[PDB]
């Protein structure tokens, strides 16, 4: 009592898990169809 | 044989605590005689003051 | 050298004292400036390059303020009188093998575990006295010990003669048979050397020993042969090494961190201390608190050193300026 | 401070003469040695670790040996002398623009394609005298110069009264025209100062100037308003910072050429030149010839530096020593 959270309660082990989103650099083209002209 | 925390040296060379023996187990005794200790379900302690 | 810190500690170098502002002219002076309402002691010093302040010490916030001699600080030799046991058999005996054996334990390394062990061995013949064996075994240890191949000085070996009985008479690895002309040899003192030293990559520390004996069969039974009794210590390491580390690492907090890293590129700190001179240090340990609900303590010291003659005369009027000026009652060492 | 050579020259300070090997004792100690036919001479010096010798001096291939006084090292800094032309006006006229142009030529730069100029400006008064004018010039240079915001000193600024004629007037950016109370000044003195120096690293090198001054208009024409005379120099740099760096070049033909690059790892030379003490330098220059088809010389050299004081007695009795050994014809200074 002072006024964490250690690694291994009773022989059990502290999974930590994170999952974050980070940033991805993408390119956005622009293609013709062959056959036709869209 | 630990010459830093055995600190007496013995007049027959080495350090002292290498001419102590110890007989831990004298026969069986279905149960553990030399163990150590925990509280149930403590947690070591982990805190910070910053 | 490293050493530990509460929090900081800073030092300044007391080669003279002027007494007023307008007098620092030489570099390392000082002079302890404080109002005459004793709230605030400080001390301007003339640092090489200009004047330099010391932090503003708040004389109610001083918890200790005690000045150390110069033979406080300095290293005891110690020693070890190695003799011939003599409830085992007075004189030698001439058939068996005498062998000393020194124990080192901090040899390379910082560890007690970090070992080294060096030897010296006579075989003792018949009508070899007492006196004739110790000149025979300080020649041993000194072809071992004191040789001119040795990595580092590890001991340095005298032998005593029963007529003087004070003075030694060094045994090094050039000495012979024919030049300890003495029949009353009846020690062999063993002492501790002074390690080498550069400036702040080297520090002051010893290799420190224990004699060490083999068995000699006397009778049927493999009895020690010696009995090694530690003396009081004679000669004394002196401050220099310490002080001159000790403000090579205290120049740190007022100045550059790193000292050399970087060789076209250093901020040279010029400093004021000799390493061949003993010194006299007075460490004023105070701290700091806020005047609201943080109460909470930075704890602080600094450390003033000044030149000891034998007399402590420039350490003793560095305490009484401190003493007048501050109102504070360091004893005059 | 890098200097050339003909071919390897070898520094040995010589703190003190000593007339045996025996005497040898501490860091500077020196004796010439020699023969007694005198066809080898060399000197023993005692380095902080042990005895060393320098190389044998075949005395038959001496090609010239040369004592030299501690003044002719000292730099002369050079001062000039700025009046006002005569020939244009004696006393200010009234409502002109008075700027002089201080035209450096080598600041932080090695050539003279790197210049720096600094100016002081005098808008001049209808009761201004030659002396008042004189005065606030002075302060208007000042203030531009020798700001304490400047990253290396260039020049000084001094006044000369006409009553005194001989006394420098120092004028710097804190001072004000109350302080300058004469009413007699009929030069500015402007002088060169000494630039840092650390050993090794930044060598003993100055900045040169030359005081030049725009036209005003006086009668319609646009006349220049001084001149800018060179006076014999005053105050000399001392021997100190050239010897310094002199003995730092000459411990790598010895000593380490790799000079604290690898900072933690490295061997340090202990360097026994005080760097604020002036010294005499005595050259001997000779070389070595092969036996048969090896003709060529390799003509080396040994320097060696001593400490004087005033009258030179520390080198005159190193000469004296080394005439009645090696049997050469030094001239004492």
């Amino acid at each position: 009592f002072f006024d964490l959270l250690p690694y291994d309660l009773a022989g059990n082990l502290r999974v930590l898990r994170l999952y974050w989103k980070s940033k991805r650099k993408i390119l956005k083209v622009k293609s013709y169809d062959p056959e036709t002209g869209e | 044989d630990d010459p830093v925390r055995n600190k007496i040296l013995h007049p027959m060379g080495g350090v002292a605590f290498s001419y102590r023996y110890d007989i831990w187990y004298i026969g069986t005794m279905d149960q553990p005689n030399i163990f150590k200790c925990k509280i149930k379900g403590d947690n070591e302690y982990r805190g910070y003051q910053w | 050298m490293v050493i530990s810190i509460n929090q900081v500690r800073q030092l300044y170098v007391a080669k003279a004292l002027k007494a007023n502002t307008a007098a620092l002219t030489t570099a390392g002076d000082i002079v302890p400036k404080a109002d005459t309402a004793k709230t605030t002691l400080y001390f301007q010093s003339m640092s090489p390059a200009g004047i330099v302040a010391s932090d503003k010490i708040n004389l109610k916030h001083v918890l200790y303020a005690k000045a150390t001699p110069s033979e406080a600080l300095a290293h005891k030799l110690v020693r070890y009188s190695v003799t011939l046991d003599a409830d085992v058999s007075a004189t030698p005996v001439a058939g068996q093998n005498y062998i000393l054996r020194l124990a080192f334990r901090q040899y390379i390394g910082l560890s007690e575990e970090d070992q080294y062990f060096k030897y010296g061995e006579v075989i003792a013949r018949s009508g070899m006295t007492a006196s004739d064996f110790y000149k025979k075994m300080a020649i041993s240890l000194a072809k071992n010990l004191e040789n001119k191949t040795e990595s580092t000085p590890l001991v340095n070996i005298y032998l005593i003669s029963a007529a003087a009985a004070s003075t030694d008479v060094p045994v090094t690895s050039a000495t012979k048979e024919s030049d300890l002309t003495a029949t009353d040899y009846n020690q062999i003192i063993i002492e501790e050397t002074e390690q080498p030293w550069v400036l702040g990559m080297m520090p002051q520390a010893f290799i420190p020993f224990t004699p060490q004996f083999l068995t000699i069969t006397v009778d049927g039974e493999d009895r020690l042969w010696g009995v090694a009794t530690v003396v009081t210590p004679t000669k004394t390491v002196p401050d220099g090494h310490l002080i001159a580390d000790l403000e090579y690492f205290c120049m740190g907090a007022r100045g550059d961190i790193y000292r050399g890293m970087g060789y076209p590129n250093i901020i040279k700190t010029t400093y004021l201390v000799d390493p061949g001179a003993v010194y006299d240090v007075l460490d004023i340990h105070y701290f700091y608190t806020g005047s609201n609900e943080s109460v909470q303590k930075s704890e602080k010291t600094i450390t003033l050193v000044a030149v000891d003659d034998g007399s402590h005369t420039a350490m003793n009027a560095l305490i009484g300026a401190i003493n007048t000026a501050s109102g504070l009652t360091i004893a005059t060492l």
